[PDB]
C-alpha cells in the first residue's frame, strides 16, 4: 500500500547519515516486500530537478550505484528480509534537500515485464549547517 | 546521456479543459521507457501513467497520453482542483536514470 | 572435534588458461565497443 | 543460551575469529531430564 | 664455525643485578637465533629466552618479566641483566645458538605455517650459587 | 622424570608424555650430568654432522603415528637423560621443554 520511512535529522559537515525505508511498519512482519521487487533511492534538492542517487536488486541486496556517489555511498540491508539502509558518507552543504525510496518491479515480474514506480514512500529531509 | 527537457515549464489554466504536457528527448528514445509521476509540496508523489500509454491502479479515465521517438504528450481530458501540482517525467534504461526537468500547472 | 590440523578451504585455479580465457572474452567482447576502450575487470560491488 | 568461547586458542594461522566452541543445555526423551553438550559452530553461525 | 666460551660471578646475592655473559669466536652474529636455558637440580629444562635479527626480546611469560635479554656487536658480547631475584633458583645456565626453520602443512599464501628454533650448538656452562650468606 | 630400563644388544622405543597433534616437528635432545646437551634428530628425519647413524625417528606420512626415538647398538654408556620437544599447530609457540626419560642401561 505505502512505504514508511522516519527521521527530521540534522547533521555537520564531515559526519554520515542513516535513512531506513520500511515497508508496513511493525518490526516483527513478514511483509516480503524486500524480496522481489528493486527500490529506488531518489534525492530531491529546493528549487532543484530531482535527480537519480541508488538502485537496490531484491536478490541478495546488490547494490548499482552511480558515478557521482560512487565512493562514498553504502547500502544494503539486514539480517530480516525488510528495512533497507542509507547511509551517506563524506557530507557536503549542497545535498541538503528531501529523499524518497519508491518501489519498482524493473522488467523482472510476470505480467508484461513492466517498467514503472508503483509506490513512492514517506520522504524525508537532511539539512546540515554549523 | 540522454537529457530530458520539457519546454512549457510554466503552464496557467481553468477547470474544465484540455491541457498538453508536451517533453522532447535528446536522441531516440525506445518509446516504451517512460514514467510521469504528480510531484507536490510536503505530499506522496504518485505515478500516473506506464511506459506510452497504459493506466496505473488508482488512475481514473481522465488521464492518457501518446507520443513516440523524442516526442512525448500527456493528454488531461479535465482540471480538477485536486490536480493544480507540477509534474515530473523520468526516463529509464542505463544507469544513471535522469529526470525531464519540471512543469508546472497552476490556476488563473 | 578436528582431529588433525586447523586448515581453510580453498579453490585452486590453473592461471594460465584462466588469463587466456579472459583475453579471449575481452577479445569478444570488443566487438562492441570499438578498439581504443580500456575494459577494466573490477571485484564485487557488495551486499550479502 | 549458548556458553561460546574460542576453540585453538593462540593459533597464528589465518583461521582465527572462525571456528568457536560453545556449550549448552539440550532437551532428551525423557521431559524432566537435560543434557550438556559441546559443539563448534563457524564465525557467521553465532551472534553475541 | 662457531664457539662458545662462558664467564660467571658464581656468588651472587639475592634481590640485586645478575649478570652471566657467554662469548662468541669464530664467526659474526647476522643470522643465528641466541638462546638461554636453565637447568635447576629437583627439575628439567626450562627457557630464558632468545633475540633474532629484530632485536626483540621474548622473554617467557612464567617469568613475570624478571630477565633483560640485551646483545652487542662493537664488542661481541651480549648482557643477561635481572633484578629482585629470590635464593630459590640455584642453578647452572646455558648459553646456546638457535636456527629458525619454517614447517609448512597447507599453503603458505594463507600463513598456514609455523616456526621452530633448533639448538645444535650448546655452551659449557657455568653454575650461579644464589644464597643470602 | 619416566625411568626406562634396556639391556645390551636389542633396540628400545622411547615415547614422550606430551601427545602429539598435528604436524609434528620435534627436537630430540640428550643432556649428559654435567655436560654440554647435544641435538639428535631434528625435523623427524634428518641428523647433524658428528652423530652416528643409529638414532632414526618417524615421518609425518599417515598422521596418527607416535613419535619415538629409536636406538639401535645401545652401548654402556648411554645414561644421559632425552628430551622430546614438541612444536605444532595448535598449541602454538611452545616454551618448556617436557619430562625427562631417563634411560639406565644395566650390565
Ligand atoms: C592449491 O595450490 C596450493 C599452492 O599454490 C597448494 O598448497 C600446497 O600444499 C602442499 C600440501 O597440501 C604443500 O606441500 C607441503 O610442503 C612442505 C614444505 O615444502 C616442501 O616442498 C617444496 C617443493 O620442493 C620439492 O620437495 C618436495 C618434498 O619436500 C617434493 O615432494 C616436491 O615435489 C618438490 O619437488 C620445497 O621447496 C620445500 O622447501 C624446503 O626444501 C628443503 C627440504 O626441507 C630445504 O632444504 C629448504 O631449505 C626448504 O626449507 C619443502 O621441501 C612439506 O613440509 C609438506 O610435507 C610434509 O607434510 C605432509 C603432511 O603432513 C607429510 O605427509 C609429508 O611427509 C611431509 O612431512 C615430512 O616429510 C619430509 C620428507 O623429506 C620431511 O623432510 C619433512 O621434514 C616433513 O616433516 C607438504 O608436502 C605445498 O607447499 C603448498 N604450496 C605452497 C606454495 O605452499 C594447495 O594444496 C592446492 N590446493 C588444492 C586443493 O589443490
Ligand atoms: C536498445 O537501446 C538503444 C539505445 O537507446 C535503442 O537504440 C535507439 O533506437 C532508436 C530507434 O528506435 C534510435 O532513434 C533513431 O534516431 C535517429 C537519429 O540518430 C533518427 O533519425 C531515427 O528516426 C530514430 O529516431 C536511437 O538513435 C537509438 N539509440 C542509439 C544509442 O543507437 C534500441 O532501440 C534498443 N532496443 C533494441 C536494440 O532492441
Ligand atoms: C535479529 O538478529 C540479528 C543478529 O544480531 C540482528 O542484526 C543486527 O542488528 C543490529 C541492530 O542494532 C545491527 O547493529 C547489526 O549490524 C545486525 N547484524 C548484522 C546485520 O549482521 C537483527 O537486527 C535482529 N532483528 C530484529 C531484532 O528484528
Ligand atoms: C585438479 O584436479 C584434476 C583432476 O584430475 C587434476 O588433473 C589437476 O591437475 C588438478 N589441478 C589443477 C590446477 O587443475
Ligand atoms: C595473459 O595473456 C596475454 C596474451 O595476450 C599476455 O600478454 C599476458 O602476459 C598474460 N598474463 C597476464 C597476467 O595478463
Ligand atoms: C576493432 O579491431 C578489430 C581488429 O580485428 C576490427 O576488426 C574492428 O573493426 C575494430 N572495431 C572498429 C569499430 O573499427
Ligand atoms: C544448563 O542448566 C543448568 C541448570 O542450572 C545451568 O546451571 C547451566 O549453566 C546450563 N548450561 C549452560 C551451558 O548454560
Amino acid at each position: 500500500g505505502r512505504l514508511f520511512q522516519s527521521g527530521t535529522e540534522v547533521k555537520r559537515p564531515g559526519a554520515s547519515v542513516k535513512i531506513s525505508c520500511r515497508a508496513d511498519d511493525d518490526p516483527y512482519t513478514d511483509d516480503d516486500t524486500f524480496t522481489k521487487y528493486y527500490t529506488h533511492w531518489i534525492r530531491q534538492a529546493p528549487g532543484q530537478p530531482p535527480e537519480w542517487l541508488g538502485v537496490i536488486s531484491p536478490h541478495f541486496a546488490r547494490p548499482i550505484y552511480s558515478y557521482k556517489f560512487r565512493d562514498r555511498l553504502t547500502l544494503t540491508r539486514d539480517s530480516s528480509l525488510t528495512a533497507v539502509y542509507f547511509e551517506l558518507r563524506g557530507l557536503q552543504p549542497d545535498d541538503t534537500g528531501i529523499y524518497f525510496c519508491a518501489r519498482d518491479p524493473f522488467g523482472d515480474m510476470y505480467p508484461h515485464y513492466n517498467y514503472h514506480m508503483d509506490v513512492w514512500g514517506g520522504g524525508t529531509t537532511v539539512i546540515v549547517s554549523s | 546521456e540522454i537529457v530530458l527537457t520539457q519546454s512549457p515549464a510554466i503552464l496557467s489554466v481553468s477547470p474544465g479543459d484540455r491541457v498538453i504536457l508536451s517533453c522532447k528527448a535528446s536522441e531516440g528514445l525506445s518509446s516504451s521507457d517512460l514514467a510521469w509521476y504528480r510531484f507536490k509540496g510536503g505530499q506522496i508523489p504518485t505515478l500516473v501513467i506506464f511506459g506510452a500509454s497504459n493506466r496505473a491502479r488508482g488512475t481514473p479515465d481522465r488521464f492518457s497520453g501518446s507520443g513516440s521517438g523524442t516526442d512525448f504528450t500527456l493528454t488531461i481530458n479535465r482540471v480538477e482542483p485536486e490536480d493544480f501540482a507540477t509534474y515530473y517525467c523520468q526516463r529509464y534504461g542505463g544507469t544513471p536514470i535522469t529526470f525531464g526537468g519540471g512543469t508546472k500547472v497552476d490556476i488563473k | 572435534d578436528i582431529i588433525g590440523d586447523i586448515r581453510m578451504a580453498h579453490c585452486n585455479v590453473s592461471k594460465a588458461t584462466w588469463n587466456e580465457t579472459l583475453g579471449k572474452v575481452v577479445k569478444q567482447l570488443r566487438k562492441h565497443f570499438g578498439n581504443n576502450t580500456i575494459i577494466r575487470f573490477a571485484q564485487s560491488s557488495g551486499g550479502d | 543460551t549458548l556458553q561460546c568461547t574460542n576453540y585453538a586458542p593462540n593459533l597464528l594461522s589465518n583461521m582465527r575469529g572462525e571456528l568457536k566452541q560453545c556449550s549448552f543445555n539440550m532437551t532428551t526423551e525423557l521431559r524432566d531430564k537435560k543434557q550438556k553438550v559441546y559443539s563448534l559452530f563457524y564465525r557467521l553461525d553465532v551472534v553475541q | 664455525q662457531v664457539q662458545l666460551q662462558e664467564s660467571g660471578p658464581g656468588l651472587v646475592k639475592p634481590s640485586e643485578t645478575l649478570s652471566v655473559t657467554c662469548s662468541v669466536s669464530g664467526d659474526s652474529m647476522n643470522n643465528y637465533y641466541w638462546t638461554w636455558i636453565r637447568q635447576s637440580p629437583g627439575k628439567g629444562l626450562e627457557w630464558i629466552g632468545y633475540i633474532s635479527d629484530r632485536e626483540s626480546a621474548t622473554y617467557n611469560p612464567s617469568l613475570n618479566s624478571r630477565v633483560v635479554i640485551s646483545r652487542d656487536t662493537s664488542k661481541n658480547q651480549l648482557s643477561l641483566k635481572l633484578n629482585s631475584v629470590t635464593p630459590a633458583d640455584t642453578a647452572v645456565y646455558y648459553c646456546a645458538t638457535a636456527r629458525r626453520g619454517q614447517r609448512i602443512y597447507g599453503v603458505v599464501s594463507f600463513g598456514e605455517f609455523f616456526y621452530y628454533y633448533s639448538m645444535d650448538v650448546w655452551g659449557k656452562g657455568t653454575t650461579v650459587t644464589v644464597s643470602s650468606a | 622424570v619416566r625411568p626406562l630400563s634396556v639391556a645390551l644388544g636389542e633396540t628400545a622405543r622411547i615415547s614422550c608424555g606430551r601427545q602429539a597433534l598435528g604436524s609434528r616437528a620435534v627436537q630430540w635432545y640428550q643432556h649428559r650430568p654435567g655436560q654440554a646437551p647435544i641435538l639428535l634428530i631434528y625435523n623427524n628425519q634428518d641428523r647433524p654432522s658428528g652423530i652416528p647413524e643409529r638414532f632414526s625417528g618417524t615421518p609425518d606420512i599417515n598422521f596418527g603415528t607416535r613419535a619415538t626415538l629409536t636406538i639401535s647398538g645401545v652401548e654402556a654408556g648411554d645414561e644421559a637423560d632425552y628430551y622430546c620437544h614438541m612444536w605444532d599447530s595448535r598449541s602454538g609457540f611452545s616454551w618448556s621443554f617436557g619430562g625427562a626419560t631417563r634411560l639406565t642401561v644395566l650390565g
